[PDB]
């Protein structure tokens, strides 16, 4: 209960007595951990952005990265790097658009490689994670392009470059689950599975329509790489399990996170990202609210937890504030990162009690993606 | 003011996120940076493409397609936000979807976002 | 009046006196079982139509008349934007202006002159009766007369509410009578969110009270010369359709290329397709234009032939700000659009589309 | 009465009943006029910034220019050009620094030119208007270097080029009085003349000095170029108005802003822009307020105006906010332009009543400098 | 939170604005993004120039020079924003001046404004202040 | 005890019969009236000075003794930083191990050996009781202990307030005693603000009890040979001088070049500068430190020759970090230096300011 800038004032305090010494210099960020968040304001469309770097347990930024229009980042769930795909202009917002991948050092944050989109092809959007895509193994990262149509965009983080683009079917998203291939999730209501070589027609195979065409998939599902589980919520709450972890689509059941009284009484999930997954607790974490059906990228003050495989509810928290994306940090007792746009606040939860724990403010403009490492 | 409640158009003010026409947009309104309701502010490039909705007059009890457009090269107003999501559809369904920047086919391949138009193309069926 | 004057135009409309050998009248052209276009087989297929001399052949395609009554008369808006008229490169003023042409067209219904369109009138004592209770006594005397009162009667003719009935099922659909299926709404929502919208919807915004899927506007698209059509028209190997620039009084070397929009109504039926019947089928008129914006090399090529697409008659002048959209249309997006465009023609002509579907 | 989104609500219910179609299209701002004010917001240090042109009459954002890092914006007295100093990198806020002079048509607001800067040679530091600078014939366009030592870059607006650094003594800002010289404010207390031809060592020539080393001249002078008037408070309100419209320096009686006893009762000057000064009418803009004499950037809320011929004050405004930055339309009956950096709001005053006519909010993160043209 | 009031140095929270040291400060607090008190954030670089004040530390009535410096490179952190000026003097008296982008001397030329740290110099002397 | 000791220091130090020919003590180039530098004029003019033997000349300027007592021994600290000893190239650990150097040179005192070194010391009855009261008896019969113990003497003596009086006007005013002219607070300020303070200053941050104006590292500041006082070295126009890399076991390349940050105590009286003596003016000194921040055509010529400075010594390991500082001193702030640097004169050599 001593604040931070309060331990701060008295152990400088104590160094001027002391006649103590010290090198002005540039800090490195501490060693990458299971309670690093990282939160990205894509700013409300602005055509630079920041990334904070937070480390969760002393609710402290820990370090920032810039970034410019709407960049997709990703963080290595390993620990070893972050990166992100970014767009700028030569004259702000306007003039030669420059698409490139930067990968950053995650200690000191220094950039260790910058590579050039070619054609500026990134889809610009706002920011879904799982438009922008780390493989498994960390050497390709994946971009997803709408213009002129949907592709996607490979490129080699080892030999720091742009490889291609690969045609797709009219599908949206990329969840890697290999070093050469992804799922995407199709207009017509299958996931299309995409298996791509150096050059060549990319291996494209659909599953059955796992959804009626009146079931409204949102943009935010929640995937764990490393578990391959593909959570995803539709408008009404009814949450599609998909398991992509024997490298082809298993459907598994569904499950409401809402009940039919509560549903009967307006509750709906929404927000930005809705959704979060803990992959050792298998537990999924929606954030819900009574609203009306078009107020789906709302705030919610509630989460639900329930058991991925039996739907069974576990919790039902009230977060206290107006909150719009969650995730949750994959150790054991868990931290629920509670992001609020409107406040421009992490609440850091204890995702067991659901109680508020400390909570870092600040963070840019209109902050909506929190990304979490899964390094365990 | 609640923002969960059911979103309740209005036919006179134009700058509010509650103006009728805006039951789909994601962004600022154009208006409030020196453009219209449905012309983009000089100096940024207005795009073809556009995402759609059925909008609520309730002026005249019909309901309208207003098909957004973006007004682009800009870096975003910063005035008058609003996000409405009026039979907004996930991303796949991309004619509905309102978090993709719509810049497409604005001069000068501008793709930042500025602010948005909303004019009417049709009637809703 | 109005009824008589139409009832007049109904007459001459389907009259072969009024070719040179007695072998055509506008409904051989504008056969009403094809709405108003033309069934016949020439040397270049459909895309151009064979006149009265039985060997002639035009050098563009004949449109449909549904409709065509509700072209303004041609004019230059404040945009600098010409609009309107008939015709595809606008040189008629409107259909009045238009009416009197394929008579006196050696390549169409080919009389000599006015004189001998009105000695034809003459001979049918229906038509001196008809066109003196309209226009007054001897006015079948008078070849300038004669010719003029024709033309407005075949002008009112196409103003009937038979050549634009508004009763194709998107009609019905914006009166709440029936409701389209899933792919037409999808193809009416691409239509009216992508670049078509652009050109074929009668205004930039708001709601048309009669639409008919045109600005009326004069755009080059660059479409390439149909090599048949043109050896059959015999206009020559060096001639380039100059488009809205032909138009007399228009001198404008930025309308080189350009063609009035064409309303979409009944464009199911009335294949084949643009200024020059280039392409047969409606699905290629749609592909064609994914030449602008597909990276795909398939874009760049005409499904009918296997080749690319051909250099544009007019290099100059294209609508690359309306075609260059940045978004390709995927097959199921042009599949909605075949879907929605057939909605648009009219319930007579609805048995036309089962062969084409 | 009725808002402007409001007329603009009933204009277009009105064309949609009357079947009104119109163009979508790209608008072209309202001629420049006496009372359109642009504000610059340096966004407190961000790395991109916007300038918003505002017709003060109706109270209007008729649009915007994005800028880079502290741009210095320039506005052409007679309205027809404006121009900043602006500075990119290639990464955002690292990488290569460009800076530039770029030209834009006032109601296309389109670059007309776009002239790099060698040797990244631009002053970088709270936005002071005069540390760039336009002649009076608008064909030159000089901007502050302070590193490696205070120098004068001129920037030839006509033909579009870069021309040459003027090395100069230890002097800062920069007062352009002709095609070819103006004056600066130099450490040692004196104003410096520069003249420079097109080749060699420009000739400076210093006046007096004409102020003790102990009194304080704040960074934001008023300066009328069609005046030739330089308006300098000090920190204790104190005023030197220096008259340059002879070629020469002639010194003005200096004038007291704060009476005596005010100053006794801890009354001084204080904001950013805290001073203005309306040609026309020979008189003098103030914001001031009491406070302690190292609280000399805080918002004042309260607005002394005075004769630059005696001092005598005319009137004291209670703004009714916290106002960091004032300015003035140069037409009669001009505006008073209240700025406030932590509204981000420009309160539209009458100058003669000091009632607060109508006010535009939003503008950016921490708008701070106003600029009008005077163009009559 | 009377801005106008006379600054009150408190030797108890440097996030704060009134943190002794922070008295002529102009920007962000570097520990506020990252940094410490004397230490720039990670990925900016530190400057080696400086503007000084002579700051009053509450907790022992010694006078301190702080020689503020600038980590810069990185777009302003947005946190701890805070703008002190105690015997800050204007731009022509650029060694005492804080609105100063004071990034020279900073690795690869970055002279992009992020964040200030507040290490001491020496004791005091000055005459202005 | 240390006084004594320090006694027995005086003596020797004032004593030229640790010199070969009798004719030079350390006094005589450690001049007490010229804050213990060499106020003779030799070939090189006050560049370097002459031994006992009246030709052979240093290549190196005489440093001033005074404060040389507070450098820490030399070490490498934990940052890699090589930091104190003696002598400008650090090759000495402490003023214990510096003393008996000189009294060995040949190109100084050129004393044979330690024990021509003891038999000095036995010729001289009052050290005979010096010596023995602190080192005991027998002590000048063996060589090595009376040359270690002569250098004990000096090195107490060196160590003693009147080499570090701390009585300058800058002492005074740190002390609030007296206050510094508007000019001298302007070069305290810029002092500390600008480069110099990353150099010449004890710390990094926080005060020093004892401040001497050096952080006792060393630096290859890219300084010119001294022509002339290189010809009368007699070293050749073919030798480097590669600063601290010459003492025994340095051996990183990147300290090539490397010197000693010199206290800036009596600075202003300890002409010429720099290791070579190169610069006689305290101006010039200061100015050489703008050719690498200004761009104007007179940063390259040193202004005593009227010609370009001249390429470095050793082209490589400069502190480019921080001497490309961006800033150029102008002449006001060049002024304001020399009136700063002036107050870090002791009391006792105020009177030599002119
Ligand atoms: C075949 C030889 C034809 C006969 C007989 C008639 N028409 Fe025709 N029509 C024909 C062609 C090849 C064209 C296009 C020619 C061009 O230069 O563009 C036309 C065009 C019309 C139009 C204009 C329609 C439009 O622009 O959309 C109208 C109104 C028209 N035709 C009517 C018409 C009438 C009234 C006829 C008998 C008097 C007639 N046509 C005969 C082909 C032929
Ligand atoms: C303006 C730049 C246009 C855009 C965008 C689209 N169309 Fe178009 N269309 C245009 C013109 C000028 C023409 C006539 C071209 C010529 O010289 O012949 C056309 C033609 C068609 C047709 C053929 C109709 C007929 O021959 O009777 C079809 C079926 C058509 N256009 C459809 C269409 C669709 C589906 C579009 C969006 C994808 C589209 N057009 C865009 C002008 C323009
Ligand atoms: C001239 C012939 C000299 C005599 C006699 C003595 N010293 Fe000296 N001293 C001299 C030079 C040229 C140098 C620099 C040598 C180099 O290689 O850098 C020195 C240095 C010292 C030092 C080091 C001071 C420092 O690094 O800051 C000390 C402590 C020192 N000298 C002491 C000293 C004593 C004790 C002497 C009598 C035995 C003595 N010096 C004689 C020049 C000459
Ligand atoms: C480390 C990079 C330094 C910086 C920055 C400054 N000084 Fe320095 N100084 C330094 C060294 C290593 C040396 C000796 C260089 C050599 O090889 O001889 C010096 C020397 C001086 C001197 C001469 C002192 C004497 O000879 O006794 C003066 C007057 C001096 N330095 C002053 C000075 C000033 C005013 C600075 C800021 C402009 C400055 N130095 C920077 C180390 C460094
Ligand atoms: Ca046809
Ligand atoms: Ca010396
Ligand atoms: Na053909
Ligand atoms: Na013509």
């Amino acid at each position: 209960q001593e604040t931070q800038g309060q331990a701060a004032a008295r152990a400088a305090a104590a160094d001027l007595a002391a006649g103590q010494d010290d090198e002005p210099r540039i800090l490195e960020a501490p060693a990458p951990d299971a309670r690093r968040v990282y939160v990205n304001d894509p700013a409300h469309f602005a055509a630079v952005t920041q990334q904070f770097v937070i480390d969760g347990e002393a609710g402290r930024v820990i370090g920032m990265i810039d970034g410019g229009f709407l960049p997709n980042p990703v963080v290595a769930d390993d620990g070893s790097f972050i990166a992100h795909a970014s767009t700028v202009f030569s004259r702000i917002a306007r003039g030669e658009r420059t698409d490139y991948v930067e990968v950053f050092d995650p200690v000191t944050l220094l950039p260790t490689a910058d590579i050039e989109l070619p054609d500026a092809p990134r889809f610009l959007v706002g920011t879904y994670p799982w438009m922008t895509s780390l493989t498994p193994d960390g050497k390709t990262l994946l971009f997803y392009q709408f213009s002129p149509a949907p592709a996607v965009g490979v490129v080699d983080l080892e030999g720091k470059a742009f490889k291609r683009m690969l045609d797709v079917p009219d599908c949206y998203h990329i969840f890697p689950t290999a070093p050469d291939t992804f799922f995407m999730h199709c207009r017509d209501g299958s996931l299309a599975k995409v298996a791509f070589g150096t050059e060549g027609t990319p291996e494209i195979t659909h599953t059955e329509v796992f959804h009626p065409e009146d079931e409204f998939l949102i943009n935010h599902p929640a995937y764990s790489q490393k578990a391959g589980r593909l959570v995803w919520p539709t408008y009404t709450g009814k949450i599609h399990q998909i398991d992509l972890s024997s490298g082809d689509a298993k459907f598994l059941p569904a499950v409401e996170a809402l009940t039919e009284a509560e549903r009967a009484d307006g509750w709906r999930p929404g927000g930005w990202q809705q959704v979060a997954y803990h992959r050792a607790l298998d537990r999924i974490y929606l954030l819900v609210d009574q609203r009306d059906e078009w107020r789906h990228k709302t705030a919610s003050r509630f989460v639900v937890v329930l058991d991925a495989k039996t739907g069974e509810r576990l919790a039902k928290f009230e977060m206290g504030h107006e909150i719009d994306s969650i995730n949750v940090s994959q150790d054991e007792k868990p931290l629920l990162y509670a992001l609020s746009t409107g406040d421009k606040t992490l609440y850091i939860h204890d995702a067991e009690s659901g109680e508020e724990l400390r909570s870092v403010n600040q963070l840019g403009h209109g902050p909506q993606v929190i990304t979490t490492a899964d390094m365990g | 003011t609640d923002p969960r409640a059911k979103w309740v158009p209005q036919d006179n003010d134009i700058q509010a996120c509650d103006y009728w026409r805006h039951c789909s947009i994601d962004g600022n309104i154009c208006d409030c940076s020196g453009g219209s309701l449905t012309n983009c502010p000089p100096g940024t490039k207005l795009a073809t493409a556009s995402w759609v909705a059925s909008c609520y007059n309730p002026t005249d009890g019909q309901s309208y397609l207003i098909a957004y457009r973006d007004c682009c090269g800009y870096n975003v107003s910063g005035r008058c936000p609003c996000l409405n999501t009026e039979g907004e559809l996930p991303v796949y369904r991309p004619e509905f979807a309102n978090d993709i920047i719509w810049c497409f086919g604005a001069e000068d391949d501008a793709m930042t976002y500025h602010c948005t138009i909303s004019p009417i193309v049709g009637k809703a069926s | 009046a109005d009824d008589a004057l139409a009832a007049l135009g109904a007459q001459l409309f389907v009259d072969p006196a009024l070719s040179r050998n007695a072998t055509q009248s506008c409904a051989t052209c504008h056969d009403p079982a094809r709405a108003f276009t033309d069934p016949r087989e020439g040397k270049a297929g459909l895309a151009v139509s064979v006149g009265d001399d039985g060997q002639s052949h035009g050098d563009r395609n004949t449109p449909t008349l549904g409709y065509a009554a509700l072209v303004p008369a041609f004019h230059r808006d404040a945009n600098g934007k010409y609009k309107g008229g008939q015709f595809w490169d606008g040189r008629a003023d409107d259909l009045k202006q238009q009416a009197g042409q394929p008579m006196l067209n050696p390549v169409e219904m080919a009389m000599p002159d006015r004189a001998a369109v009105a000695a034809r009138l003459r001979d049918d004592p229906a038509y001196r009766t008809g066109f003196e209770a309209l226009f007054g006594k001897g006015v079948l005397d008078d070849p300038e007369r004669a010719f003029d009162a024709a033309a407005e009667a075949l002008a009112a003719y196409q103003a009937t509410g038979e050549f634009s009935p508004f009763d194709s099922k998107y009609d019905r659909v914006m009166r709440g009578e029936e409701k389209f299926t899933p792919l037409e709404e999808f193809g009416y929502t691409v239509f009216i969110t992508w670049n078509c919208r652009l050109c074929h919807m009668q205004r930039k915004q708001g709601v048309a009270e009669r639409e008919t899927f045109t600005n009326f506007e004069y755009h080059n698209i660059g479409l390439p010369v149909n090599e048949t059509a043109r050896e059959a028209s015999g206009l020559g190997a060096d001639h380039v359709d100059h488009g809205l620039l032909a138009r007399p009084g228009i001198e404008d070397p930025a309308q080189s290329g350009r063609f009035k929009v064409p309303s979409l109504r009944n464009v199911a039926v009335t294949g084949p397709y643009m200024h020059n019947g280039v392409f047969t089928d409606l699905r290629t008129a749609i592909l064609f234009y994914n030449k602008y914006t597909s990276r795909r090399p398939e874009a760049k090529i005409n499904p009918e032939t296997g080749a690319p697409w051909g250099e544009p008659e007019v290099a100059r002048n294209l609508s690359l700000a309306e075609l260059q959209s940045g978004l390709m249309l995927d097959d199921g997006r042009v599949d909605a659009l075949v879907a929605f465009l057939e909605t648009l023609t009219d319930r007579r002509y609805e048995p036309l589309l089962e062969e084409s579907r």
